[PDB]
């Protein structure tokens, strides 16, 4: 054949020639991604193994999502596409796909694991939020933000990825409100309510302040201490929002301990953010108070993507181009509510995966 | 003001 293989960990790559000498750099959900150089284009790429490409009824859905979202996705802020195949011969055949992505120097936890200035911070923080912007400017809603899935390039530019848990609108409160990372999940994804656009700016807000602490926001045991350590920081939500939860969960979660919460000015001392220059704009007070309009409980009341982008410490870097791009367009092939079969899946996989390199 | 540059991922 054209492609080969080579030993990666308790599993396998079959991929094309063009890919050479390759090293594990990912232990993900989706599944193993590796990093290496693609001869033909002189320079080195990011390769993902999709697991069970149609296993469950479920791995479909976001695998297939990927794919799509992959193609009809493209801005400057997002992981560019850069090849998909199968070592596979025909359909009867098929049950694996690979992925070809860009490649950045890291994650970033990374980041997270240094020191920033305002200058710098302020400009990822705007990267990050023109990689959302476009999508929700599709009505594609993340769901699934966290360092984990942002990397950075040693020339500072930011990269949004993956895309399996990516969906539109939310008929509701989804199926499994487990699948997105804890540390992260949004008031509305805990308390299972059913999440809008901004659900994604609320993890945007875990991470900016991860950022700024070095140690996860609210970190939490469990599925449910998370409400917890939320609210033991930002106080228990009021009786507004409380009206807004299902009756079961609303009964649990005023049941809890009366927390009041922290001021922002001692969840993150002026200390804590890069130093101060002299400048407004970029400014720890500044930079504070996005923070507060974004780890917000009510999401009704959590501050829009565009809102943000053009807060003050995100502002002086605003561009049409890049804020206000034109909006994606997925056909109206993919569904993030339809229910297809483990076969009748493999097989918009192929005729897909096929047409696609 | 402009955009930064250089990231030190070390
Ligand atoms: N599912 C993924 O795409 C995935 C999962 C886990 C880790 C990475 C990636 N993807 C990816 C894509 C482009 N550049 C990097 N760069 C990079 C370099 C060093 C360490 C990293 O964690 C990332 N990583």
């Amino acid at each position: 054949n054209n492609f080969y293989s080579v030993e990666i960990g308790d599993s396998t790559f079959t991929v094309l020639k063009r890919y050479q000498n390759l090293k594990p750099i990912g232990s993900g959900a989706q599944g193993i991604v590796c990093a290496a150089y693609d001869a033909i284009l002189e320079r080195n790429v990011a390769i993902k193994k999709l697991s069970r490409p149609f296993q469950n009824q479920t791995h479909a859905k976001r695998a297939y999502r990927e794919l799509v979202l992959m193609k009809c996705v493209n801005h400057k802020n997002i992981i560019g596409l850069l090849n998909v195949f199968t070592p596979q011969k025909s359909l009867e055949e098929f049950q694996d796909v690979y992925i070809v992505m860009e490649l950045m120097d890291a994650n970033l936890c990374q980041v997270i694991q240094m020191e920033l200035d305002h200058e710098r911070m302020s400009y990822l923080l705007y990267q990050m939020l023109c990689g959302i912007k476009h999508l929700h400017s599709a009505g594609i809603i993340h769901r699934d933000l966290k360092p984990s899935n942002i990397v950075v390039k040693s020339d500072c530019t930011l990269k949004i990825l993956d895309f399996g848990l990516a969906r539109t609108a939310g008929t509701s409160f989804m199926m499994e409100p487990e699948v997105v990372t804890r540390y992260y999940r949004a008031p509305e994804v805990i308390l299972g309510m059913g999440y809008k656009e901004n659900v994604d700016l609320w993890s945007v807000g875990c991470i900016m302040g991860e950022m700024v602490c070095h140690k996860i926001l609210f970190p939490g045991r469990d599925y449910i201490d998370q409400w917890n350590k939320v609210i033991e920081q930002l106080g228990t939500p009021c009786p507004e929002f409380m009206k807004k939860l299902q009756p079961t969960v609303r009964t649990y979660v005023e049941n809890r301990p009366k927390y009041a919460g922290y001021s922002f000015e001692k969840l993150f001392p002026d200390v804590l953010f890069p130093a101060d220059s002299e400048h407004n704009k970029l400014k720890a007070s500044q930079a504070r108070d996005l923070l507060s309009k974004m780890l917000v409980i009510d999401a009704s009341k959590r501050i829009s993507v565009d809102e943000a982008l053009q807060h003050p410490y995100i502002n002086v870097w605003y561009d049409p181009s890049e804020a206000e791009a034109p909006p994606p367009k997925i056909p109206d092939k993919q569904l993030d509510e339809r229910e297809h079969t483990i076969e009748e899946w493999k097989e918009l996989i192929y005729k897909e995966v096929m047409d696609l390199e | 003001p402009k955009r930064p540059t250089t990231l030190n991922l070390f």
